[PDB]
């Protein structure tokens, strides 16, 4: 499993792979690990599939209910704070998950939350078994001045490196771009396939 | 006698407290909803009582979710409680099944909650009438709810003080499968027909939804070019 | 006096609140059920009050499961609660034993629920009469339930305002082991005989079940070619 | 006054609600039981009110187990609840001790349940009279239970509207240690003596048990050759 | 007024419901108990109302254990509940301490149970009077209990309708340390003195206990040779 | 009006049910207590109503522990409950702290229990007046308790029907630091002064305690040589 | 009749106990709030009844947090309870989400609490009217709450005895987007216009908040240079 | 009507039971408290009703802790319960935070407890008025509490029957920042001014506290040299 | 993790570093470990991130609520006493944290609280894995007579020594100064960066 989320000047880019291991061995090649949970909020999931899917449904209900009562979207920091409280409340019977939350309320944010509810903001973050390989790519190539197109290429390259070195990761790459002007936009598979050919990652 | 608490039947078999709660509904604001071609709309009358009131909290159409809206009449405090119950009930179904397939079941859960307040002593019934409209897997729907808990489906219906005047107008002029522009025009005419001789219609709130899309709340300028 | 709350006996030994709940039943819609050769059928009258009501939510025959159906009279909100209770009770038996062997026990569980609401203070009795029909291991069955909780088995029975007129007709013309076509024809004639002098019968809902098969709801066209 | 709720004593020391529940018993069907040589029998009157009722659900003798039977009078819905309580209570004793030694203790548990409904507010008493008969370790037994909870043992007893007429007949003609054929013949004569001048006896239900065997329900033909 | 529920004091300071429960005691059967030399005896009157009643269930002396017996007057259903409570309370003491040292504490537990039913709303008081007799570590004991919960110790006492007649006789003829034969003879004479002018005494039940031995119930023949 | 249940204030601010409970106290037996030199004594009047009552259960001085005694007036059944509560409360303090330092706190716990029965609906107040006397770490103490829960300390006090007569006598003749022999003599004279003109004093019960020692109950012969 | 407890509807559909609670509001102190340019202010009248009262506990503007303030009218003890509930509710939102985004939801939680006290028996409604003002993510807000639970948003509003006089003045002189100095001057004039002919205005309390900053309570000298 | 239970509003908006509880306060003993230079004092009137009462339990100033004292008027049994609640509440704050910073919060907790007894049915309000005085982090404080739960701060205040007479005197003669000797002298004069024409002041109890020190209770001799 | 708090004549100085380790390895370089919880009160957190963040939100709510009801700030000793009760109540299912609380009610105080609720006052204290290195610097250089400027230099030097020797500590140094005259003042990053150059700690 490899998930990545980065921040740009007015954009948030999130991308994951699709390989799912269940009862050992590769039993699913096209799993879903990137979810839209609000108008300008996305979440990626790593860890146990059962716990992660339950949390995704919980956040979708809470954020939609919050929107109807407050007539405004939940701020990204409030989204991470709410998740932090839920995970810490059952820390001794915990969800075995690692989560990334990203979006734009007035500025782009990416939050990393662990199983015990520890939440911390960062310009970029990666989770899963393939994350350390991604951090190597981001440490040497990430720049806050990149354009959206350049940022999409970077996350594709970083995940491609993880797929070469992490056996638990694989499959087709899913990419979502979040901006105020376009909202939550999931990039078509044909565009990403074109990008990998142009980038040289086969 | 048989008019105080609910858990008394009248000798001829009526619940007076339920009937008395219906009188409180007749003193509420007038609202209506109509079905049209591939959609359903909600119209609620908004009258102004003072220039010191912030015009925006007069929201009379409450969105239960992105695809279901409701309008209420009667006691506003009781209505707000029921609307909150509907919103939580809608999210529980989405958590359990991943989607909302039939709006009628959501309305039934609300109606069950009001029914228990007419059978168990120690409480009074809700003095609220509700109209539910939206799009589900079967298509556009339109429902009503009364203080007793009665549920009916309609092509067009109205609640409030002017319910009789609006319903009588729809009994004579309503047509099915109309365009949204035509249906809103008919709705305004129906609502106008209820205003006490002399009073002029004031900019109401209109919300409509079509199959495939989400609910859309009419802007005040778009409402203005309908009167 | 002895007419307010239930947990009072009258000096001559009647529960007035139970009797008053029976008056609410007499104001409900008229329905009937008959046994025929290897089957049982349900007929419920559907009158129209306005052209603005969606004809489909007027479902008066509720399927408890694929082999048991019910029809109710009286307060529709109280009836809906009892129907939901029956559906959950039916599924609990299927979970426990893997099947439903006797319909009478399902009816008894519903009747027990209504009986406790006539003996424990703080609640009012259900103003609902029910008819249960279906196929079980012993064969076709037909039951009734009253607000007090009385249960009887019948070859033919009726509930509602026109119960006396329908029962009197069946008291004179009913025959056993009739074909389904003949039994439905007799049922329509029995129901027609109750309409207030002048009123014309309008397309009702008919549901029948035969041994081996499941419940079948008559389509509106098939109902039409019976009047 | 002192006639509404139970937890009031009358100035002269009566519970009117308990007495009013006794009036409901006087409106029930008439039943009787007699002891004979090494056995005990139960006789209950079954009158027909319509030809549309399935004759089989008119079961007036309920088997608590294979060796204990009961017959009830008064409110049928209250009686059904008490019969179910007795059946569960009988099985609990069998689970605890592996057998049922004394029927009187089973009757006492039923009577205790009815007694608490005459002392604790918020409930009304059961309007039911019961007769228990069967074989236990000590021999044939015959018991009665009233709405208050009074228990007595009898060689012969009756309940219902015709209780006075049957008891008076047994007060004059009853003999002990009769053969089952003779005892049933005397029972039919006793029951006949209660029918309103003019009415004819109709085929009743007879159940008898002898030491060593289980309860036997008389077939309709065997009952017929007794009238 | 001040006569309905218990948790009302009368202006002059009486509990009318407790007093009304005392009236129900005055309608019960007459029973008495006397102390004699190294023992105590219980006598209860048994009248026959019909030849159809099994003479054996008329047991009016209930053994709380092998060394304590009780007799009750008033409502038999309320009395049976209190007797069962005493039996369970007696066994709890034996489990805790391995023996029963003072009968008075067992009587106090019964009296405490009846006292709470005269102070807490929602219940009515027990309409029962009780007499307790037996042998404990201190010797022969004789106690009474009333619906309020008052407890007294006596050399001789009586309860029931004929309580005044029996007590007046014992007020004049009772002597201490009599032989059991003499004490039973005096008891029968005291009880006879209460029978309505004309009525004849019928074989009663007599139970006596002496220090060292257990309770002994008189056989019907031994009772007969006392009249 | 304002006289039924407690949780009603009267317009001028009285609790009538509490006042009505005070009337029940005025019908109880007369008792008194006095302080003397390094000690405190309790005197309670014992009248005889019949020679059939065992003289020993007339114990009117109840020992809460070896150093605290109590005497009660009013309803004996309510008084017995309060005495048992005091005994358990006294042992709880000994378990917690290893000793009982102040008697006043034990009295306050009893008074708190009676106060809650005058403020919470669903119960009636205790119709009991109590006097507490004993030796604690601070010295000899003497307390009273009323149905409302009022607590006062006294050099000498009385309760019951003859409370006014005894208190008036002590208002005129009481002296402090008297010898125990003199104090008992004064107490008997005070109690005698209350007997209805004509009635003669009968042997009462006297209990006294001195600093350092435990409570001592006067034998009947020692009481006799005081009259 | 229909005026005692809440869970009764009046025949024409009013809750008299809710209306009677509104009368208690009309006897409270007069307070008002106004919106101005990028801010909102609160003004409450403080009259002096004696020179022995410490002037500082007369705080009529309670800060729910650093950015939300409230003013109350009616029963001060009921108002204090509601203010404490609002403060705890505000901190719960901050713990859950890390911030408070919409003041309206905090007001709704308070209104929901008061609504349940008008529908569930056993309690009386709060006799309190409240005004909420502060800055949230959407901007300056101004709300009112009534005993029933009705919520409205305002550019300017008043509560208390002089509510009609202040509102009428604001109906004629109020202008939007005024400077804070001008808005406070208008508020004092509006409040003065309500004083009973003859009485002179006394130094009130004024609290204002602007976007970006926290709430500021006017010092007594700064208030003085406004009269 | 509207005067029985609390959870009824009067048509004009008063709680009669709360008002009736205020009448019970007017029948209590008269007490007062005054602020002086760097301190606060408490004065309570102690009248003698008999020479048989131990003078020491007449303690009318109860120390909540070493720095907070209270005086009560009205029902002494209700007052004792509230004083115990305050003492436990004070110790809970010390356990949680290690100190007591504001006395006003302790008074508010007591007032909240009394407020809930005027809003929840099934209980009656406390008929107690309280005055709280002491030293906290902010300085000397003086508070009052009423049966409804109203709280005010004062430079000088009084409660009880003579509250009007004492307050009127303090309205005319009270001065701030007086020496303790002068303030006590003024307090005695104020209290004397309330005695019914003819009655003479009797030695009262005086308690004072200064910043830095603890509460000091005046000895009877020091009180004597003030009259 | 390295946190330090010292007391001066009329001031309290608190400073922490920013390195956060999550799922092992340095995944965040700019974490937040120094919080203002009242007008004149600050708190530093060491240990599990999830438990620490929950406690910070709890203290902010409790202290603000206490201020509104009592119209006065909670005393610093009362702040430590309240924290001690909460931690000891769940000592067998405890928060895995070590806390420092500092501020001025009328005098400067610094309190150290462990996971079991043990609270003790000290003139200076340090927590975290880098704390023993800080204690060495403070043992040989701390003086109660230093000025505020000198005290700021000392905590910067002490944390810099810990960063050289403790791999779990690192990142930019955050410093807060609490006085009655200025309240709670967080020193700007530019000033601390200037100080390290002037001090010689690179």
């Amino acid at each position: 499993t490899t998930t990545v989320g980065i921040t740009l000047k007015d954009a948030v880019i999130m991308a994951t792979e699709r390989r799912v291991t269940m009862e050992n061995f590769i039993m699913h090649k096209n799993g879903k690990k990137l979810f839209q949970i609000d108008t300008y909020t996305g979440m990626t999931i790593a860890g146990l599939v059962g716990d992660a899917q339950v949390l995704v449904r919980y956040m979708k209900a809470e954020l939609e209910l919050y929107r109807l009562q407050r007539r405004v979207n939940m701020p990204i920091e409030a989204v991470a704070t709410l998740l932090s409280n839920m995970l810490n409340q059952v820390k001794y019977m915990p969800y075995m998950v690692q989560l990334l939350v990203g979006g734009i309320d007035t500025a782009p944010h990416v939050f990393s939350i662990d199983a015990a509810g520890g939440s911390v903001e960062d310009i970029y973050a990666s989770t899963g078994s393939g994350s350390p390989f991604v951090y190597g790519v981001l440490e040497s190539q990430y720049s806050e001045k990149m354009t959206v197109d350049e940022g999409v290429d970077l996350v594709i390259r970083a995940i491609s490196a993880a797929k070469q070195r992490d056996s638990a990761s694989g499959g087709m790459i899913d990419v979502a771009v979040i901006t105020r002007k376009d909202g939550y936009v999931q990039l078509p598979t044909d565009q990403i396939e074109s990008r990998i050919r142009k980038l040289g990652l086969i | 006698a048989y008019d105080r608490a609910i858990t008394v039947f009248s000798p001829d078999g009526r619940l007076f407290q339920v009937e008395y709660a219906r009188e409180a509904v007749k003193k509420g604001s007038t609202a209506l909803g109509m079905k049209f071609a591939n959609g359903v709309l909600l119209i609620s009358d908004k009258k102004v009582r003072s220039r010191l009131i912030e015009q925006n909290s007069i929201e009379k159409i409450q969105l239960i979710d992105d695809y279901v809206a409701a309008v209420t009449s009667g006691y506003v405090a009781d209505a707000r409680v029921l609307v909150d119950f509907a919103r939580i009930s809608a999210q529980q179904e989405k958590v359990t099944y991943g989607s909302l397939v039939n709006i009628e079941n959501l309305v039934k859960r609300v109606a069950d909650q009001m029914q228990q307040y007419t059978q168990y002593g120690g409480v009074r019934p809700y003095g609220v009438s509700l109209i539910f409209a939206g799009i589900d897997q079967i298509g556009p729907r339109l429902f009503d709810c009364d203080p007793a808990g009665t549920i009916n489906e309609y092509k067009a219906t109205a609640i409030g003080s002017g319910k009789d005047a609006v319903v009588s107008f729809l009994e004579r002029e309503y047509k099915e499968n109309l365009p949204e522009k035509e249906a809103v025009t008919l709705g305004i005419k129906a609502l106008k027909s209820s205003l006490e001789e002399g009073e002029e219609l004031k900019a109401p709130e209109i919300a409509s939804i079509t199959v495939g899309n989400k609910y859309r709340i009419y802007d005040q300028e778009e409402v203005k070019k309908f009167l």
